[PDB]
């Protein structure tokens, strides 16, 4: 894709995403990968430096992705001093929903027709080799499953038992249902 | 005699609220200056701090304590020798006091080269000629709101990436003042650096009610020029203290606010009859509310 | 502006005859159309930006209604003159 | 991916966001360890030593593993250069990523709270085809590497070689707390 | 008579500890430049032209101090210029003729002294080619050598006989390289200006030992200054060798150098100067190693 160039008056020419980063807007678009997650981390670290007190706006339009990659974002969001406000555009599914719910409480937003989906993790990696290796990877996946449900339950102010039921199979929610659930705080209109 | 630094701060305390570190730093630099004069370079002082922190008063209070004439000066009104004209007027042109007096130069941070060099002409001992004063033995107190000096220091001491960053003013070095835009030669004559913190909302209440020229007393006099008593609620003094603090003007903002909140009654006061007391509640400071009018 | 400071505060003027005039008790009303002041105030008070929740943009009456000495200094009047004009209408 | 551009105030200088973070002595190892990704880390480590031999270098690791020889080029560069290399685990540090994490300066090895650290014996360092004589040679080289990695791990962790030999037999996944108790990291960051 | 270069250096030794090679270069150039001025000007006598100095050295090494310490020995007018305030003739900034205006002002317009004075021009390294850069070098060409400046109080000032010491922190010059014009040209100076500064004098970078000597050896050394202030109260001030080593190390590690030696001394002595006149019976104040290095108080000896 051709990324448009915009001019900032101060003139400085930016690509439109660097221009929005100047306004403390970080985009997570598409699958969460090591590379796309590390750019989010680099941007979050950079923005904390520019101004530790101002909010960071983390716009999420993502079907999910790697758990470890999403956790690098998650821990960076929680570590850095400035509040990270999260907004769901289009969809926030799987780790995208996790990172959406991970925004600063009171500053988690969704657009009216966005779709939010939460579910237990799938393969975090293949389970081949010997039954001993398969046992190890099955145990690691269960620990991740419990960790994600526990952190989700914390984000949503719900019981761990509720997240265990609700993430058993793909649980699709409207912005209103996500607000009632506790994944987001507000729904934007204008 | 020459009062010791402990005696000098003992009376600086009667005029300046807070800024304990700046007061002892000043008490020592002034003692050394006037002890030197009773006898190898001299040492002037720079005051770094926010607007409304008391830099000017601290310089004035000192001159009173040391029994010397005091002249007010401003770096941004540059001609510099007319500060000596003023200093002489303060001592009836007896150069023996003017040549040992104190000059306070405000807004030093705003001239951060021609003006700085003119200031240096007087600070480095010269002879001013006004309608002859040897400035060698004049103590100069310079200061200003070096807000950008905080950034000069942050640049060198957490850091970007897993990092959080008068805490930094306390470690100002001549190099930081140079990076800020001041001329090294002017800095070299102002070796003592002292810092003043911003007053909080409790200190500003003492500004309102303790000094001989306190604002509450001024406006009580105004109402007292009629047969009317003026009284301020503690809450009123707290809300006005915050309002001035929220403009980042410190003590300065208190005057504008007292005038603001009372004007709506001062224009009625000449027509109101039978009035004995006007009480300023916190409601008067905060909203379009009338004071309690006691008839 | 510098020349006026001694006139706005107390001095003694010397003026031609039909005279030493004490200016201490003369009241001064100053004024003008600070046309660029609305821009100064917006630069200080309007937190505009790009994104959700950013202020998006004039109400000149509101702007002049919130003028503070800081704006007049940025506008271009010397602090020594502003500090001797305490009442802004 | 489009790498954002950021402006450094000094005049102004425009950087890509990774060059901007390198200016702050932050070196990223993201994804698999390859000859090319390892040599960039080495080039950055060498460059940062020249800029300031005394200041710490911050080596952020989010890697599933990779080549041993490539990881060893980083490892030897970390140990050689004068400035301490602090290591931080983001997301995961697995295989050679865990090795390089543990290789950070003792007392300056960090992990984020929900990071995952995995240690294991090496897999194929190269295929084992050809004749039984060639297979013997490559099997012997792999065993020497296995012993070298366990020995260096045991040194990093202040553990016995026997402990690392047990624990790296099969993929050993650890939370940040378990890695701290094990001796792979020194601290866990929160804020 | 004149001081011989040896006497000029002896005076420089009482103010600058270090930079020996530049001391020779400055002492000889001045001695000769004031022998040229005193040479008879008549008949067939050869006209003696001057030799200007390009003084190259690190920031904070003592370039200015040498220039001032030197001027004070001759009783000549002396000014310091900053090449980065200068601009091209048609632009906002200072003209190169403001250097002469200052030199002339220092002597109350006595051109017979201004025209025989010394000018130190700093920040030559900052007007390189890589209105504010090359244009300034070009404007200076005809000021360094003989021209008649039109100087307001207009005064006609012949700069032919003014000695110029120009210098700067040419850090990029160590990278380019024993400085030769080839290196200065690659740095970014124009050959026309290089050829007018025939003598190159160089300063060494200060180390920790130099900082210690700066604390105690010079005529106006810091330790001597404060010993005098304590002397006003009849109290002796003593520094342990560890304290002087600690002051110097801190100034070095904090990357301030000699400029920061006053800050450290003033801080450690502040809590004694505050009490000193009231501490009757006190005879000596000792600043130990721990007092400088750690959060410790000076030792009071009664
Ligand atoms: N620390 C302080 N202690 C006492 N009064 C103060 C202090 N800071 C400010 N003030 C008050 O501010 C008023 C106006 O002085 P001003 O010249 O504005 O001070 P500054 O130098 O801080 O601008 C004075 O009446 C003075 O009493
Ligand atoms: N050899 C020295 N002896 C005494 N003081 C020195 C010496 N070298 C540097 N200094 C100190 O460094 C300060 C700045 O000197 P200067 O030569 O102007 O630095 P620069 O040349 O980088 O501007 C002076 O105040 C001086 O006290």
């Amino acid at each position: 894709y051709l990324v448009p160039t915009v001019i900032e008056q101060s003139e400085r020419a930016f690509d439109i995403y660097s221009r929005l980063l100047k306004e403390r807007i970080v985009f997570l678009v598409g699958p969460v990968t090591d590379e796309s997650a590390n750019l989010v981390v680099a941007q979050l670290l950079f923005l904390e430096s520019e101004n530790p007190d101002k909010d960071i706006f983390f716009y999420i339009n993502s079907p999910g992705g790697s758990v470890t990659a999403g956790m690098s974002i998650y821990d960076t969001m929680n570590f850095i001093k400035p509040d990270v406000s999260t907004l769901c555009l289009g969809q926030a599914a799987s780790m995208g929903a996790f990172l959406l719910s991970a925004g600063e409480k009171g500053k988690r937003f969704a657009l009216p027709n966005s779709r939010i989906m939460i579910h237990q993790p799938l393969i975090s990696g293949g389970l081949g080799g010997q039954a001993s290796d398969i046992e190890i990877h099955a145990r690691e996946l269960l620990k991740i499953k419990e960790k994600l449900n526990r952190l989700m339950a914390k984000h949503c102010d719900r019981d761990l038992a509720d997240l265990e039921r609700d993430t058993d199979r793909d649980n699709f929610m409207s912005a209103e249902e996500a607000k009632e659930y506790g994944l987001i705080d507000q729904i934007l209109e204008n | 005699k020459l009062p010791t630094p402990a005696e000098i701060v003992a009376n600086l305390n009667d005029h300046v609220i807070g800024q304990e570190q700046a007061k002892k730093a000043l008490a020592v630099s002034v003692y050394n200056h006037y002890k030197r004069l009773r006898h190898l370079s001299k040492s002037n002082i720079l005051l770094i701090g926010p607007t409304g922190s008391g830099k000017t008063l601290l310089a004035q209070s000192l001159a009173r304590k040391l029994d010397v004439p005091f002249v007010m000066a401003d770096a941004t009104t540059l001609d510099v020798e007319q500060i000596i004209t003023k200093l002489l007027g303060k001592c009836d042109f007896d150069v023996e006091k003017a040549q040992r007096g104190i000059v306070y130069i405000d807004q030093i941070d705003k001239i951060s080269e021609g003006v700085q060099q003119a200031l240096l002409k007087l600070i480095e001992g010269t002879v001013a000629s006004v309608p002859n004063v040897d400035t060698t033995n004049i103590l100069f107190i310079c200061g200003g709101a070096f807000a950008g000096l905080e950034k000069v220091i942050r640049q060198r001491t957490g850091g970007i990436g897993f990092g959080a960053s008068t805490k930094l003013f306390g470690i100002v070095e001549p190099e930081d003042l140079i990076k800020f835009g001041l001329i090294p030669e002017l800095i070299g004559r102002l070796p003592v650096i002292a810092t003043l913190e911003i007053l909080d909302e409790d200190a500003l209440i003492n500004i309102l009610t303790e000094p001989k020229n306190a604002l509450v007393k001024q406006y009580q006099a105004l109402f007292g020029m009629e047969n009317v008593e003026l009284e301020f609620e503690e809450g009123a003094l707290r809300s006005i203290a915050r309002q001035a603090m929220e403009r980042k003007t410190g003590a300065r903002g208190l005057r504008s606010i007292v005038e603001r909140c009372l004007l709506d009654t001062m224009y009625r006061l000449p027509d109101l009859k039978g009035l004995k007391k006007v009480v300023v509640g916190k409601a008067v400071i905060e909203e379009g509310r009338e004071p309690e009018l006691v008839f | 502006q510098q020349a006026l400071l001694k006139l706005i505060e107390g001095t003694v003027a010397s003026v031609p005859p039909q005279i030493n005039v004490d200016t201490t008790n003369i009241l001064f009303i100053c004024g003008g159309a600070f046309a660029g002041l609305e821009k100064v105030i917006r630069q200080r008070t309007e937190k505009g930006g790009i994104g959700f929740g950013a202020s998006v943009h004039a109400d000149i009456t509101k702007l002049f209604g919130i003028v503070e000495p800081e704006d007049l200094i940025k506008f271009g009047l010397i602090p020594e003159l502003i500090g001797r004009l305490p009442v802004i209408a």
